[PDB]
């Protein structure tokens, strides 16, 4: 599912902004 | 008609400050240091308690050597004057400023209750109302952010705190810019960027409305529409015109969603000849009573257990690091302004 790929990626914390 | 009005005045309140910004409006030691709150690219937020007052606050720290490192000494200025002339109910309030010898302070108003970030993660998801009230108070802040030439950026669940009614708050202007025209910045988070500012294109206000339609989809799925481990991947998704949406989403919110996230600027809902309207209009929205929101009228479906001004219980710990300032001043001609 969408959810469990999301859940084992590296980007479910806080996300930094770019520049 | 009324919305007209009220921006009009709301304008020349605004320029009113723009055009003559405050400075050092408090010092270091009138705080108490009592817990970091966050560390980022943003540099530090610091819980701190006023003395005189009694009052908590959220206290951003900026080093002024790592700003100029970064080549962020204009962003840093456009915040700042951004922040102290501005006043919407869900925008947070800057309400001090000033800079010591090593570093920068905006000190900010104290939101317990946390980022919608960290309460949409735990729960996993929101459903289609409590989504659609929080996108209704995002839609108003942009539409009054637009209305002075600002142009926001970093749109994020990480930037939206939850207050003690469950209204949010938008904080973190560091990428916000006053600009009549097009621009060119790459800046603001992977996940939220719209095409254009991929493809270094020029750009306007529209990038905002790409960045609600993430929000809106991530709020309401649990997940964002283009994710991967790589900021990379994520790019060559948001580029790529396609995007899949949950079954559980309603017909009227992938409707929004495709009219949002829409690569098409021609096309994109916000960017069109009604502006704002196409958006406030949308079927998804037909329950909203855009009145009551602002006045903050609306139940709210979701209010942060209170545990005092000062508790800290939804916010992560970090390791805690000395506030140091040098006997010399750093970067004195490039940060004058502030
Ligand atoms: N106001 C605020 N009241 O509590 N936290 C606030 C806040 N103000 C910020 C300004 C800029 C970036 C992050 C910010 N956070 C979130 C903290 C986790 C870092």
């Amino acid at each position: 599912t969408t959810y469990a790929d999301f859940i084992a990626s590296g980007r479910t914390g806080r996300r930094n902004a770019i520049h | 008609e009324s919305v007209k009005e009220f921006l009009a005045k709301a304008k020349e309140d605004f320029l009113k400050k723009w055009e003559n910004p405050a400075q050092n409006t408090a010092h270091l030691d009138q705080f108490e240091r009592i817990k970091t709150l966050g560390t980022g690219s943003y540099g530090r937020v610091m819980l701190v308690k006023h003395m005189e007052t009694g009052n908590h606050y959220a206290m951003k720290i900026l080093d002024k050597q790592k700003v100029v490192k970064l080549k962020q000494i204009e962003h840093t200025l456009n915040e700042k004057r951004i922040l102290q002339a501005v006043n919407f109910p869900f925008l947070v309030k800057l309400e001090f400023s000033f800079k010591d010898n090593s570093n920068l302070y905006m000190v900010l108003e104290y939101l317990p209750g946390g980022e919608m970030f960290s309460h949409l993660r735990r729960i996993g998801r929101f459903s289609e109302p409590h989504a659609r009230f929080y996108a209704a108070q995002i839609v108003l802040t942009f539409e009054y952010l637009h209305s002075l030439d600002l142009i926001y950026r970093d749109l994020k669940p990480e930037n939206l705190m939850i207050d003690q009614q469950g209204y949010i708050k938008v904080t973190d202007f560091g990428f916000a810019k006053r600009v009549k025209g097009r621009t060119w910045t790459l800046c603001g988070t992977p996940e939220y960027l719209a095409p254009e500012i991929i493809l270094s294109k020029g750009y306007n206000k529209a990038v905002d409305w790409w960045a609600l339609g993430v929000l809106i989809y991530e709020m309401a799925a649990g997940y964002p529409p283009f994710f991967a481990d790589q900021p990379i991947q994520i790019y060559e998704k948001i580029v790529s015109g396609k995007v899949r949406f949950p079954s559980h989403f309603s017909s009227d919110l992938k409707d929004l969603l495709r009219n949002l996230l829409q690569v098409d600027l021609t096309k994109r809902f916000g960017n069109l000849k009604n502006g704002v309207n196409d958006i406030k209009n949308h079927k998804w929205f037909a329950t909203t009573d855009w009145i009551a929101i602002y006045q903050r009228k609306v139940e709210a479906p979701f209010i942060p257990k209170f545990k005092g001004p000062g508790d800290t219980s939804n916010f992560d710990d970090y390791e805690e690091e000395e506030i140091r300032v040098s006997i010399n001043e750093k970067c004195g001609k490039e940060f004058s302004e502030f």
